[PDB]
């Protein structure tokens, strides 16, 4: 499989209610391993996965150092964008940043990213070539110049192509039991009569990891993408994910519908049918 | 300012079995901004011991969170999720359905 | 493992 390490940062200003809020979370694939919350008591990077709890005091020390470094950078960022967009100082604004790296099945660098948004819209982002920026508006363009002169892409390239993949790998081995485990989907189907001439057919895909999955309904082998309810893949809170696909079916016709399940955990895609 | 409305999923961690303890979940996703009020109810009453995941976001920048609480499903009891966000005129209420 | 340093906008 392909693996990823990602950092999610969220900064939200609170006009007259104190310092801006700063939340940071960090994931390895579909597992969250650490967090930082500007309102938490500790004021340090906390572990959110059992396999990072093993890290020594220096790691926590250094990640807590970096994490509030980021935090400060985001407390200043709220103010610059405000000036850039000529915004009142009365209203709350949101900044969002995301960076990380992807590795292939060989555990080798595949792609590196660094994205930034202001009030839910793309602000500035690092291209796949790690040498050029996508500025959205002129304000983003002033940021682009500034990051060009400070040679930030070069610095970020070394990070995503190196220390990122390097520590991703370490995490992978360190948490081998739950990071390198691929749980196939526990699948099952339900039949609910809606009226005397119709009935709901529900395909279930429970306790799987990773999150990726293809839950499809087909009638007479042809896909029913237009008339199927499909819920977004949701967390079960036990490290696994759940999902379902539902199709309303004319009673006496359950047998021509077939649910299809595609997941890394299965050697072969499942085809279930009501019967 | 962009304002995307929250998707709301109400479900149990494991299949519901009257008598057996579980976790009642309320998944909220795809919203913006991140200010959101989320509660789990039991027969209309607010479930006090409720926790939530740390705030994160998707590719498109919208936020998602997990609210959860330990619970023992019963034949009788009704659970729901009550959610409030700028994009909603009033609190949306979604009832648990063992099958949903 | 977080990245350092981080430049403002």
């Amino acid at each position: 499989g392909s693996h990823s390490m990602r950092y999610f940062f969220t900064s939200v200003s609170r006009p007259g209610r104190g310092e801006p809020r700063f939340i940071a979370v960090g994931y390895v694939d579909d597992t969250q391993f650490v967090r930082f919350d500007s309102d938490a008591a500790s004021q340090r990077m906390e572990p959110r996965a059992p396999w990072i709890e093993q890290e020594g005091p220096e790691y926590w020390d250094g990640e807590t150092r970096k994490v509030k470094a980021h935090s400060q950078t985001h407390r200043v960022d709220l103010g610059t964008l405000r000036g850039y967009y000529n915004q009142s100082e009365a209203g709350s604004h949101t900044v969002q940043r995301m960076y990380g790296c992807d590795v292939g099945s060989d555990w080798r660098f595949l792609r590196g990213y660094h994205q930034y948004a202001y009030d839910g819209k793309d602000y500035i982002a690092l291209k796949e070539d790690l040498r050029s920026w996508t500025a959205a508006d002129m304000a983003a363009q002033t940021t682009k110049h500034k990051w060009e002169a400070a040679h930030v892409a070069e610095q970020l390239r070394a990070y995503l192509e190196g220390t990122c993949v390097e520590w991703l790998r370490r995490y992978l081995e360190n948490g081998k039991e739950t990071l390198q485990r691929t749980d196939a989907p526990k699948t099952h189907m339900t039949h609910h009569a809606v009226s005397d001439h119709e009935a709901t057919l529900r395909c279930w895909a429970l306790s799987f990891y990773p999150a990726e999955i293809t839950l499809t309904w087909q009638r007479d082998g042809e896909d029913q993408t237009q008339d199927t309810e499909l819920v977004e893949t949701r967390p079960a809170g036990d490290g696994t994910f759940q999902k379902w696909a539902a199709v309303v079916v004319p009673s006496g016709q359950e047998q021509r519908y077939t649910c299809h399940v595609q997941h890394e955990g299965l050697p072969k895609p499942l085809t279930l049918r009501w019967e | 300012m962009i304002q995307r409305t929250p998707k709301i999923q109400v479900y149990s961690r494991h299949p519901a079995e009257n008598g057996k303890s579980n976790f009642l979940n309320c998944y909220v996703s795809g919203f913006h901004p991140s200010d959101i009020e989320v509660d789990l109810l039991k027969n209309g009453e607010r479930i006090e011991k409720v926790e939530h995941s740390d705030l994160s976001f998707s590719k498109d920048w919208s936020f998602y969170l997990l609210y959860y609480t330990e619970f023992t499903p019963t034949e009788k009891d009704e659970y729901a999720c009550r959610v409030n966000h700028v994009t909603l005129s009033q609190p949306k209420i979604v009832k648990w359905d063992r099958d949903m | 493992f977080l990245k350092e340093p981080v430049h403002g906008v």
